[PDB]
RNA sequence: UUAAUAGGGACGGUCGGGGGCAUCAGUAUUCAAUUGUCAGAGGUGAAAUUCUUGGAUUUAUUGAAGACUAACUACUGCGAAAGCAUUUGCCAAGGACGUUUUCAUUAAUCAAGAACGAAAGUUAGGGGAUCGAAGAUGAUCAGAUACCGUCGUAGUCUUAACCAUAAACUAUGCCGACUAGGGAUCGGGUGGUGUUUUUUUAAUGACCCACUCGGCACCUUACGAGAAAUCAAAGUCUUUGGGUUCUGGGGAGUAUGGUCGCAAGGAACUUAAAGGAAU
């Protein structure tokens, strides 16, 4: 199923079929937004912040335990990504990938592996043109 | 990619009646399939089946009894008038009235008999026989 | 025979098909299929007639046999590149001693300009025509070295 | 037959 | 090697083993080096038999390495044989002159 | 026509190559030498 | 003149016991064809 | 509005003969110093050039140069392919697994163009141990050993650019469903268990059994297909619709008023004949 690869994987994860909140949780819901901004006023992502209040405080998902989705929440309280949190990976992805480059010019798969980041970077940077989270005029580097 | 969830679901039906399996699992489930398999149950092709729904596409189990010679989809699906409709089913029936040609109309999806018993017509999905 | 036909700046042309030609004209004259031999012969089989020039030109046999073989070593590659390999200055080197006779790095100089002036170094040995071998083999007598 | 029925016997 | 093909070393006192590898003769790997050991054997152990029987001797094809017990002449007409077919030659053609070397054995 | 002056073309072109010919060859006549003190070329395979 | 192509039941003792120790075989197909054309005749 | 056993990204421990830059080892080949001895050494089917009484070949103590990773090496692993086997470090990259983390259709096919693309080949430097087209030379005796021997150029290695060709093979477009059993292996995960392990430094393994994904594959078979070889696809209930790109409508022999390309050149006569052969 993998573009760029012939990798077939399955792995992810299984939302339980019940959307409504556990019944052994017995957090305040504000108490859980309060933990979200002030993670996210740390300097961490939407997906590592879900990390740490599923690993540590027992937040199955935040949607179902506070209704709203956490992006939400976030800026909800003035929390915003400059840009998407897939893009933003993508392009440090690539960033790291170019500097390895000038050092090793010999880096001949570096260079393929290069060339299938950007190729994914225009994918999704086109589509999120379209929608109009990211402004018409943005181009990649 | 998937492109006709009704294909598969046809398909899948078909090769489990080859294979003389009592029961089939269908996924993804949705109206239109669910639709179908009501023409097909009402005409006794197919017995009972059961929707399992999970919150997601979901699934169908169908029970079989053997009945059914055939049953496909007519991809990409043409408009039909109705002096159309004896075309299709000259074309998709190996005799007049032994299986019945699937018609979406403004009514609904049914069968033939019923768009020239309403004087109805529409869009074709498949054929049943 | 097909090696003997071949003309100047042909692939096919080959060291041999120099010496043939210019000491004698040949013609293609006839194919005969291996079937017609027998007991039968793997390899295909012709005639040629072939004229020696009359009267035969005023050129050493052994001349002509030092530059044509030290330029198509390699036809593809260039002359001066068949030149510029090491082995080749060094009998040039006891060569050009016999004649002062009659300091290599020097020679190889010298070696080196009359193959600029006559720009048949940068050329392929195999592309080059049997005239220009001439006018090469002239410019070395005229700096003094010959090559048999 | 021939490789295949050699690996086969392996 | 066999006990009883081997007893006649006890017996004898002008036999030898001749030992050499697959790859001294030629550089074979994967299928190729797959496809030489078969030759040796041939089907049911048909070709091995023939080197066996003509030039008086015997051979262990043990993987790709080769033992031969004889004579030291005989295990010297032994060896090529063996080393024609690493080389590519088709058994059928090697049966011939080997049914050839067979003929000067019995007249000498 | 066109065939006829190509081979016009050729033939002249035929006709200069040889009195360049003749010229180079009559002027070889004038530097010439011996080669029996003269290593030969076959030497350079040897190295 | 034809070569054996199965294994030798004897080994090298033997036959080099054989060697230390115009064909039988073939005057034997002698006596029987002699056998049969008495009986015949 | 779901959060596709669609997809993207994240994050955790692994996994790999995946890639590049350095680094370490390793015998072997050649050469050189020293060291003890002496007649051949080498090579072939048999021999000859060749080296050798200034000591060859062989013996040992080393040193130098350039390639290259045996045995372990397996119907096993990684990579898009071509390809990738010593140790250690650095740089980034990647499949699979786990996830009660994250976007929400971001996807399939496909022109031009671009990247990579075995070996050989090309331009200009470096290096040049071994092997080695070409060339030279020894021998030209004998058919299973019938083309070998010595010197060996280019090349084999590398740096910066060209060349883009292989039986570069499933001799076989891609994406997606369904249509048989069986147990071997590789990576990950889950449970159980008792052997190997072991103890307040830390840190975490191995084997057995059972389940579950992904991968190289494998045995027996198709209620199907094919004329067959055979095919888990080359199958999808009698004749045909899941989506989409590309392509098509035997072996020999004669001739040429149909093309495209090819060379240089400045003197017979005898008797027909025993006018002969003849151990």
């Amino acid at each position: 199923g993998r573009m760029h690869s012939a990798g077939k994987g399955i792995s992810s994860s299984a939302i339980p079929y019940s959307r409504n909140a556990p019944a052994w949780f017995k957090l305040s819901s504000e108490s859980v937004i309060e933990q979200i901004v002030k993670y996210a006023r740390k300097g961490l992502t939407p997906s590592q912040i879900g990390v740490l209040l599923r690993d540590a405080h027992g937040v199955t998902q935040a949607r179902v335990i506070t209704g709203n989705k956490i992006m939400r929440i976030l800026k909800s309280n003035g929390l915003a990504p400059e840009i998407p949190e897939d893009l933003y990976y993508l392009i440090k992805k690539a960033v790291s990938v170019r500097k390895h480059l000038e050092r090793n010019r010999k880096d001949k798969d570096a260079k393929f592996r290069l060339i299938l980041i950007e190729s994914r970077i225009h994918r999704l940077a086109r589509y999120y043109r379209t929608v109009a989270v990211l402004p018409p005029n943005w181009k990649y580097e | 990619t998937r492109s006709s969830v009704l294909a598969d679901a046809l398909n899948a039906i078909n090769n489990a009646e080859k294979t003389g399996k009592r029961q089939v699992l269908i996924r993804p489930s949705s109206k239109v399939i669910i639709k179908f398999l009501q023409v097909m149950q009402k005409h006794g092709y197919i017995g009972e089946f059961e929707y399992i729904d999970d919150h997601r596409s979901g699934k169908i189990v169908v029970q079989l009894n053997g009945r059914l010679n055939k049953c496909g989809v007519i991809s990409p699906r043409f408009n039909v008038k109705i002096g159309d409709i004896e075309k299709w089913t000259a074309n998709l029936l190996p005799a007049r009235q032994f299986g019945y040609v699937i018609l979406t109309t403004s009514a609904g999806i049914m069968d033939h008999e019923e768009a020239r018993r309403k004087h109805v017509s529409g869009k074709i999905l498949g054929f049943v026989y | 025979a097909l090696r003997l036909l071949a003309r100047p700046g042909d692939s096919l042309y080959c060291r041999l098909s120099a010496n043939v030609q210019m000491w004698a004209n040949v013609t293609h004259i006839m194919k005969v299929g291996k079937n017609n031999f027998r007991p039968p012969p793997q390899v295909e089989s012709s005639v040629v007639r072939l004229e020696i020039k009359n009267p035969r030109p005023q050129v050493d046999y052994n001349e002509w046999d030092g530059l044509l073989r030290i330029v198509f070593v390699r036809k593809n590659r260039t002359i001066s590149a068949g030149f510029k390999s090491t082995t080749v200055m060094d009998i040039l080197e006891k060569n050009y001693k016999t004649f002062l006779a009659m300091m290599h790095d020097v020679v190889k100089e010298k070696i080196d300009t009359v193959l600029k002036e006559t720009d048949l170094g940068d050329k392929r040995a195999g592309k080059c025509d049997q005239n220009d071998f001439l006018r090469l083999l002239y410019a070395f007598h005229q700096v003094g070295i010959h090559f048999s | 037959s021939g490789l295949r029925s050699f690996l086969r016997k392996k | 090697f066999d006990l009883d093909d081997s007893i006649a070393l006890l017996r004898l006192d002008d036999l030898y083993i001749e030992t050499f590898e697959v790859k001294d003769v030629k550089t074979l790997t994967g299928d190729h080096l797959s496809r030489a050991i078969g030759r040796i054997a041939g089907k049911d152990g048909k070709t091995k038999f023939a080197i066996e029987n003509a030039t008086r001797t015997r051979i262990v094809l043990a993987d790709s390495k080769i033992h031969i017990l004889g004579g030291f002449t005989h295990i010297r007409m032994a060896r090529e044989s063996v080393v024609s077919l690493i080389l590519g030659s088709p058994p059928g053609k090697v049966y011939g002159n080997l049914r050839t070397v067979a003929s000067r054995l019995k007249e000498r | 026509s066109r065939l006829k002056k190509k081979r016009l073309d050729k033939f002249i072109e035929h006709q200069l190559k040889r009195e360049e010919r003749k010229t180079i060859i009559g002027k070889l006549q004038d530097y010439k030498i011996d080669t029996s003190l003269l290593t030969s070329s076959k030497r350079l395979g040897e190295g | 003149f034809e070569l054996s192509d199965v294994k030798s039941s004897k080994s090298l003792a033997e036959i080099y016991e054989d060697d230390y120790t115009l064909s039988e075989e073939l005057q034997k197909a002698h006596s029987e064809i002699s056998e049969l054309y008495a009986n015949l005749v």
